[PDB]
């Protein structure tokens, strides 16, 4: 459930 | 003229400084790269399997797999430049971060081939950040179907990179690329839309002023905007390909992420 691009964005 | 347009020229200056701060390999440096108006060190040239092979030294079992894998590191590494440019862009940290993520899933892939064709010509294309050429030929030559992949984004490049644009106008299209308020769903529109018409005219002008000999620049601009959205749709059609018929590979999970449910 796009865990990586959360992680990206929230960076 | 007026301070309306002044707001949509500091605009302008603010996504361009961040373009140029989020992505090392601009589109002046490497048209100096492919024209030769560098003069510095060629890019190491890869039109055969042999330069292939004689090449890995200076870029980073089947070749076509090679190629595939390689070009998954520099897609991830594309998804986080153009992950941080979006975040630069004024008012979209501020929407829901589902909806961020929405735009970014559509839109990661509508800029990469944007910026791809400030990497290529009629004959190849630059990598692994511009130390490498990569020849159309070699790539059309790869065993199917892996040779479908590139040649319809070297066609599209071929007519966008005659529109001539620079660094300062690409910075303001990639914004309004991802700022889509048509993307499959989005929570909340209203606020995406209202970004984009502001990156809209702020993109107007700069057509104006910076091509002010270039009439209808803007409008020929907006019509390659759903030839970004064909390329992406038979893009992810090869992939679905790909992925039935070479059992064996594996997926980037950030791409993964990216390209589910929207195969
Ligand atoms: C990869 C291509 C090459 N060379 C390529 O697509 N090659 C295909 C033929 C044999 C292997 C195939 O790989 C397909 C592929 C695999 C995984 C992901 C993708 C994503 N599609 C792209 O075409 C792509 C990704 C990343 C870039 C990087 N570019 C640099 C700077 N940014 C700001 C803009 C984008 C370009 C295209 C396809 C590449 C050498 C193009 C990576």
């Amino acid at each position: 459930r796009h865990k990586i691009l959360h992680r990206l964005l929230q960076e | 003229l007026n301070p309306e347009s002044a707001d949509l020229r500091a605009l302008a200056k603010h996504l361009y400084d961040s373009y140029i701060k989020s992505f090392p390999l601009t589109k002046a440096k490497a048209r100096a790269i492919l024209t030769g108006k560098t003069t510095d060190k060629s890019p190491f040239v890869i039109y055969d399997m042999n330069s292939l092979m004689m090449g890995e030294d200076k870029i980073k079992k089947e070749v076509a797999i090679r190629i595939f894998q390689g070009c998954q590191f520099r897609s991830v590494e594309a998804v986080q430049e153009i992950t941080e440019y979006a975040k630069s862009i004024p008012g979209f940290v501020n929407l829901d971060l589902n909806d961020q993520v929405t735009l970014l899933k559509y839109g990661v892939h509508e800029i990469i081939y944007t910026m791809l064709a400030s990497l290529m010509n009629k004959d190849g294309v630059l990598i692994s950040e511009g130390q490498g050429f990569m020849t159309r030929e070699f790539l059309k030559s790869l065993r199917k179907p892996f040779g479908d992949f590139m040649e319809p984004k070297f066609e599209f490049a071929v007519k966008f990179n005659a529109l001539e644009l620079d660094d300062s106008d690409l910075a303001i299209f990639i914004a309004v690329i991802i700022l889509s308020g048509d993307r499959p769903g989005l929570l909340n529109v209203k606020p995406i839309e209202d970004i984009q018409d502001n990156l809209l005219q702020a993109l107007e002008l700069q057509l104006k002023l910076n091509h002010p000999e270039s009439s209808q620049l803007f409008a020929k601009l907006l019509q390659k905007m759903t030839d970004l959205r064909q390329i992406v749709t038979e893009h992810v059609q090869l992939l679905q390909v790909i992925k039935k018929t070479e059992t064996d590979m594996s997926l980037h999970p950030l791409l993964q992420e990216i390209y589910k449910d929207l195969y």
